[PDB]
């Protein structure tokens, strides 16, 4: 029918009667703000925490919770469904963090649709406008077929040592930038992939297969040890906050950053290359939004507890030496890289002149933050000490 | 030179390969089963596809709530019933959608294959969305309803009233501890398939009904994901269908899933349904039916059959408790009205015709009991009654199962009346059905939860709930009440003349 | 005096803050949770403040320990000089050489509340979680409900209080 | 009030059932298609078509109108508000064109917000990444600062060349993409500045003033032609299409590519300047998206009316010889810029490849669809002899 | 390292410095005004901020279209008379603002200021907006209404009635054709001004007051834009104010344009608020009153007397006729119903009284005309009987101004009802009004807009509207109604069984 045989209350004429009829003069509460109880971050509360501030169901006997009593249903053994148990670190409240970035899941999607969409068009730009020929052959069937994209598999592994934080965070707002940093990185994994299977709509004869890249990280060498810090990470930590700290304020600041920032965001443009650093502009993007979000949360609410201070930063401290040695293998390993690199295309005062900047960011962002003494002559020297 | 791209399915097409083996890379949860690594998912989506169909949803929704819905002055217009009904359904399901979160991550690193990650990876993000959502709906009513209270912070006001505590069983608890396939099937296989999925539909038709169009704007959005949540729970039967557990612990672990629950929704949605509304869509009896016993416990279960998946050994049992379980909630829910964070109304004449009507006895029985209290001044401050004192005066104790958590009263229910009593260690435990009571003596540590009169043992009642800030913003008025008019309100000086002081039940049989 | 502020807590409040030692806190840590913990626990006086109570406990032991073990040790030693990974395999062994769920249950219980962090580092313990756990459903759901309540209630041992079933 | 005092139909009890009481039992007409009677270019019929085909009321008198009749008031002298006397073209229907990419204002301003906060969070992203600290002084503070700093008075003129077809386009869909097309160009000239604001910011000393490369553009040599053909192009053209087709298919095609992709694009990258190239990924997927309805127009529906193909050809073919020469001068002039450059950035093989690709792409997708014999060679020598 | 960017203000505070000197740096555009090169506009906007605020505003919109009010059927919950004026009313404002598009091209020619050109960029894209915006209007009813015939055509089905000259007038030519500032006059010192803004809102609530809720979302988004709108009309008489011509000519083309769109709008915004609605919100007059006279006629017009602008010289005619203008046309424009795009309907009990009450004299005129018309049986398709025919038995000749294009009966009048017939170079004109007389006596080659009697002359009614596409899909009903109820409308064959053939009116004259 024209007006369908579903009568609705804010329409029908009797049912709204009804309705009206029974509402009272005013409201019976001019508290008119949902979340109203919740300390804010900033002057006034803002939609962001108002909508997760809380969702966890928490019991007070898990800092910060307002609930009272044991779970309902454990595990078998007796294990809660969530407890303090599930990480060393210690804190008054575990919801006091904040995503300096206020990302609740609406503004998260918008943001990355906006890229996703502009990403479409760019793409049909970039085929269009055929900026494709001045692009160096090697490197595109090479460093980038090869190289990058076996990259994609260690941003995948970070992604899937997310995993566990997401079921075992301690609270609404460290879950739902746990979870962000994650499908963050599963993104960057398949941007990267999808870059190959688009140079392979326009560079006939090349091949999208990850067979290849997915080779070159299994056995290859040049990642070896990187993918070694990527598995014992992602499956041997089993404290959410160590795997997300150790990820985020060690291996993907150190080794991430680098072969990110310091070798293709360095140097695909002389291959004629402007496709892999648009990504790159993405993953980058990506990282110092989640930067914003782990230093928060490690910093400014549990290193900076003011109860478990010393506490955590000496965990984090340790958890910082327990990896650090890990991913300067990793970079020792890709240093082994250039070696494959045409003359000329970049000699050993640059390879140094970037590792160093690295560190100098890794330490100024994180280390120094935890009072982790670094040297970074020393790293710099190890790392370095695996060139040609 | 042709202007091209490349789309999430032809990226998906690799996303398989994005795992690789090694040593340790098995999953850190204890799980009796063994998902197989070939396992593929049903949508090929990578983030960024993910992010933009979500997002324009998110477009329409907010946009409708942001512009017409508030011209139409929509938060205000619905009946003052379901306004109070929403503060409990849409945060209620707000811990289910949030606990779901860690649920499917929890599966998630179950998992081993690539495509299964993925899969369940788009519903920790959905699940994130759908927190978000219903914290929006009470955040909306908050802001814009006839009354804030409740809507502004069930997060902590939820927490003094017993109907909470089974929330947490089924939708939180439930979906987090355990097997994570037993985790998976509370969650996705029975959970969402049997009761979410069409009580989100549900839920929209009695909003419409009573004027709530801002439900509808909210639930039917979160509804267009559910397809995927689908997708990932019949995906964790698939990939453990070969594995010789399977045939071995499947079903228990369905079974136990299903009973769990129903326990808690056959009881709660019925109730909120018929007793938090004024105008009603169906008998809540035939929509149970028809959701438990031919769609899911039929229709859905039965396609599983193909992996020895079998039809809960409790269905029998499920059924003839469910008829009455809704009506003898009320009685209890309403008879402890003042530990709410929303405020209830005594069924009007028209409605007890509608109930008896649809549910022959139902006045015989319920009906002059609240006519009783009515009569007596259940709803007006100045009586010094509150029905939990009637219970006490006809001797109807009241318990709390151990396991999930329902009120229920053996003495005066026209539903179950079977209760079983134990003591162990030093502890009572009290049960109302044999599969629950099984639950526990075979698993003693993974049901320890302290019931509302254990914690409020010798406390007095308006003590409580001050302590939990069951006020409203003038630190006099409760957020609960016994009825939804605008005068007359309770006070918790009202509450404190009664001199009201919980006991803990159980004892009486020391 | 209520739900979340007591006496009883502030009563251990003030019993927790003269623990100056790993040793001493790190045994009341375990004796607290041999007498408020688990079906199995001694007694149930404190079953509406333990929960509370043990955090505020583990807290103790956490602080100390940090400031008493070194690195690898604080990621390798029990707060008792046990070696985790030691007392893990350890466990698991005696959890694999379990004749029935009734043995099984018995470990699992008993290794939750000896080397709940931060006693055993949480890497190991939540690595036991993930084995003892999966083992002890294993035994358990099989046959699940081949056992009538009469006879299980015998052997779970309960005091059947009262039954009533029209 | 709760309620307030204003009844809506929509809702009032009362007003809607009297409202209820008039409906129809059903709609009066099932055609529930606005705009079903225009012809559609593809398939279905799009929103994009019927939102925007006959907006315009032109009357029979101007091929493809529907309506009759002169129109009301004209201009003193008796100038008819639209009318054929405002362009050379003729067609058998002004409302034939279509934006192959179907833009209404609602996708339009979608798109281009998207792009504008993404940018947003780029810059953020790229400033706390400090990757400024790789980019070449000279580059920045030389080229950037002064010569793509000039460049966007070369992208503002061609903005205002579109000033008089905004008011004189024939049909609404031709006025629709003739808007956009000189919407964006005010954009990239705005982003131009957007980036020498962005450095102001991020670099020390950095002058973010127009001064100077206002000063570049007004009286350097090195844009000296360009800047003669652009304000010829605004200023001295007065049919709309002239201008829109002498901009697009001869100007832009030319000078322009060149210099966004031939200069900056391909030499950005090797002074270490991502930033430029991120900006002129906008300004190529723009100069895409205009050339698709730009070859829609002049080749698909004007070049090749089925009664003023020839004609239409003969004129344009016209046009593209009166400003080949102009852009040429324009090209040749901006060869000057390469000597400016530091010793060893390119060479003259490399230039000249770069011309004959910009050559090559305009003669395929402009010149030959209008049968203009260009000589590839005889260009190409003629910019070359620019090169000091 | 700090993460920083660049908003709007910080790039457009050198977008004034963007344009240059040269020779040829001109108009090329006709005008008698100087606007200097170093005026400035209010808002500091770029491209891609413009395009981010607008595109935020069409997300709550087509939000709230597409979902909540779609679920709430309210394309169709519209009073019928309402569904009508808006096929009219959405359609007619649809080419004001596309006219305006060009309109503010031609000003952002004329500005020679970086900064006054941007005022009206941002002013061009807007009515491109306005345009699709207003489209979509009628797109929504068309596809969810009552009624989709008029609004699924109009653009082409617009073209039969005379009340659509009249807006090509105000709207469309008025706005591009004439000296720039003439033109920006038409538009917005006194378009927009004094009747778009306030008409605009006065749209959504008569619309909201008949259940139209389509309407209200989409120009209630309008109405935000025209913010900046205002400043461009402003702005426009400071580029001019420094400019010895400005004194000479100013006041002369205010007056103008003051005329040129009361003489239309008045009457039909007047018509088609009072006579295409059930519910009333306000007289017409006293609506008018307020804007014209008061808030606009020395609210507005005051304010700017600092620049040499003065009052309208032609403000008093104007008032003393705002008051029956409207009831003048309406009496034409239903005796003339089967030339139309839409359904009309002859004033019920009710609306007479409410028509008598506010306008003494109502009824003795008007109403008793349409008395007689019902008894004639206007309203129904077996009468044989069209208003029209009326008119040629009583010797009331309607006549079409010239200039203005608005239709007149100065037999039957109560508004300016001054017939003046020109004869001039072997072609006749009549005028209705002393200022269009002047306008066209001075500017003869700007007005020679045929009418439709000029146009339609010799032809038969039905043949007409058949030409034109005046039918609906069944190729035999016709688009217009002489009522709204949806049963017995028209035929074409109903029309040509009254063998009306149009006559010029003025070839009676010797
Ligand atoms: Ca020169
Ligand atoms: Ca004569």
């Amino acid at each position: 029918s024209m007006l369908g045989e579903r009568r609705r209350g804010l329409t029908d004429p009797e049912m709204a009667e009804v309705i009206l009829k029974a509402l009272p003069e005013a409201p019976l509460d001019g508290n008119n703000k949902m979340g109203y109880f919740v300390t804010p971050r900033w002057k006034r509360l803002t939609e962001y925490e108002a909508l997760t501030v809380y969702a966890q169901p928490n019991a007070d006997w898990i800092a910060g919770g307002l609930d009272w009593g044991d779970w309902t249903q454990k595990f078998h053994g007796g294990r809660p469904s969530w407890g303090n148990e599930t990480t060393e670190l210690r804190t008054v409240d575990w919801f006091k963090h904040r995503d300096p970035l206020r990302r609740w899941h609406a503004p998260y999607v918008k943001d990355k649709a906006e890229e996703w969409r502009y990403t479409d068009r760019f793409l049909q730009g970039y085929s269009a406008d055929g900026q494709i020929r001045a692009m160096n052959p090697t490197w595109r069937d090479e460093f980038i077929n090869r190289y990058w994209g076996a990259f994609l598999f260690n941003e995948y592994g970070l992604f899937n040592a997310h995993s566990q934080g997401a079921r075992e965070a301690l609270s609404d707002v460290t879950r739902v930038s746990l979870a962000f940093w994650g499908f963050d990185k599963i993104d960057i994994a398949q941007m990267i992939q999808l870059e190959r299977g688009f140079l392979a709509k326009i560079v006939p004869g090349f091949d999208e297969s990850t067979a290849v890249p997915k080779a070159e990280w299994t056995n290859g060498e040049v990642y070896k040890s990187a993918r070694l810090a990527v598995e014992g990470l992602w499956q041997e930590v089993f404290d959410w906050n160590e795997s997300a700290f150790s990820v985020h304020a060690v291996y993907d600041a150190l080794f991430g950053q680098f072969v990110r920032r310091e070798f293709f965001q360095r140097l695909a443009p002389r291959f004629g290359d402007n496709l892999t650093p648009f990504f790159i502009n993405q993953a980058q993007t990506y990282f110092q939004i989640a930067k914003q979000g782990v230093q928060d949360l490690y910093y400014n609410c549990l290193g900076d507890d003011p109860e478990f201070s010393d506490y955590n930063r000496t965990v984090m401290r340790n958890w910082t030496g327990k990896w650090l040695e890990p991913t300067i293998a990793a970079l020792r390993d890709f240093m082994g890289l250039f070696a494959k690199l045409p003359a000329g295309t970049t000699d050993k005062e640059e390879i140094t002149a970037s590792l160093y900047r690295v560190v100098d960011d890794w330490i100024e962002d994180y280390a120094s933050r935890i009072d982790f003494k670094a040297d970074r002559d020393q790293i710099v020297k190890a790392v370095l000490a695996g060139l040609k | 030179r042709a202007p091209t791209s490349v789309n999430a399915q032809e990226v998906h097409r690799w996303l398989q390969s994005f795992n690789w083996d090694f040593k340790n890379n098995r999953t850190k949860y204890a799980t009796k089963y063994k998902m197989a690594n070939e396992t593929k998912e049903q949508f090929k989506l990578i983030a960024k596809e993910y992010a933009r169909m979500e997002a324009v949803k998110d477009e329409r929704q907010f946009g409708s709530l942001q512009d017409a819905l508030t011209r139409l002055n929509a938060g205000v217009r619905v009946h003052p019933k379901w306004n109070e009904t929403m503060k409990v359904v849409s945060n209620f399901l707000e811990v289910g959608e949030y606990n779901a979160i860690a649920a499917t991550g929890m599966l998630w690193d179950s998992a081993q294959a690539a495509e299964q990650k993925n899969g369940y990876l788009a519903q920790v993000l959905d699940e994130i969305r759908h927190t978000h959502q219903c914290a929006y709906v009470n955040y909306y009513f908050a802001k814009n309803g006839q009354d804030p209270a409740g809507h502004n912070d069930a997060r902590r006001t939820r927490t003094i009233g017993p109907l909470w505590k089974g929330m947490k069983r089924v939708f939180s608890d439930g979906f987090i501890s355990g097997d994570a396939v037993e985790c998976s099937l509370n969650l996705q296989l029975v959970g969402e398939a049997c009761f979410t999925n069409p009580l989100i539909v549900a839920v929209t038709e009695w909003a419409a009904a009573n004027g709530d169009e801002i439900t509808p704007t909210v639930f039917l959005s979160i509804e267009t994901d559910e397809l995927r949540h689908m997708a990932n729970g019949y995906q964790t039967v698939v990939s453990i269908a070969n594995d010789p557990a399977s045939a071995k612990y499947l079903n228990t672990d369905l079974n136990n899933a299903f009973w769990t629950q129903q326990k808690y929704f056959t009881p709660v949605l019925g109730m909120l349904f018929e007793y938090g509304s004024k105008f009603k869509v169906e008998p809540w009896v035939k929509t149970w039916d028809r959701w438990v016993y031919e769609d899911w416990g039929g229709i859905w279960i039965g396609r599983l059959g193909k992996y020895g998946v079998e039809s809960p050994r409790s269905l029998k049992d499920a059924k003839q408790d469910a008829y009455w379980a809704h009506h003898d909630l009320y009685l209890l829910a309403y008879a402890l009205w003042p530990t709410g964070f929303f405020r209830l109304a005594l069924p009007d004449q028209e409605e007890m015709e509608w109930f008896e009507a649809n549910y022959p006895g139902w006045y015989d029985h319920y009906g002059k009991i609240y006519e009783e209290w009515r009569a007596r001044g259940c709803e007006d401050p100045s009586s010094g009654f509150i029905p939990l004192m009637w219970f006490i005066e006809n001797n109807h104790p009241i318990y709390i199962d151990r396991v999930s958590q329902v009120p229920f009263c053996p003495s005066l229910a026209k539903g179950a009346s079977t209760l079983r009593v134990h003591e162990y260690n030093g502890e009572m435990h009290t049960f109302s059905d044999q599969w629950g009571e099984r639950m526990w003596l075979a698993e003693p540590e993974r049901y320890e939860c302290q019931n509302i009169f254990e914690q409020y043992e010798g406390r007095e009642l308006s003590e409580v709930i001050a302590e939990l800030h069951g006020l409203r913003s003038d630190g006099k008025t409760l957020i609960a009440q016994p009825h939804v008019r605008g005068d007359k309100l309770w006070t918790l000086d009202d509450i404190k003349r009664l001199n009201c002081v919980f006991k803990n039940p159980v004892k009486a049989f020391n | 005096l209520g739900i979340h502020s007591n006496d009883t807590r502030d009563a251990w409040v003030n019993k927790i803050a003269q623990l100056n030692t790993l040793e001493k806190a790190a045994e009341m840590l375990k004796q607290f949770r041999m007498d408020h913990t688990t079906p199995f626990r001694n007694s149930y006086e404190l079953d509406n403040d333990y929960l509370w109570i043990e955090a505020k406990l583990e807290e103790k032991v956490a602080v100390l320990k940090a400031r008493a073990f070194n690195e690898v040790d604080f990621r390798h030693k029990t707060a008792f000089g046990e070696d985790a990974k030691s007392v893990l395999d350890g466990t698991v062994a005696k959890m694999n050489a379990a004749k029935d769920k009734w043995e099984a249950e018995k470990i699992h219980i008993g290794f939750r509340q000896a080397y709940k962090p931060p006693i055993m580092p949480v890497n190991y313990f939540l690595d036991g979680e993930r084995q003892l756990g999966t083992r002890l459903m294993e035994l358990r759901n099989l046959n699940y409900y081949d056992t009538p309540l009469e006879e299980l209630r015998k052997q779970r041992g309960v005091r059947v209080v009262h039954l009533q079933s029209p």
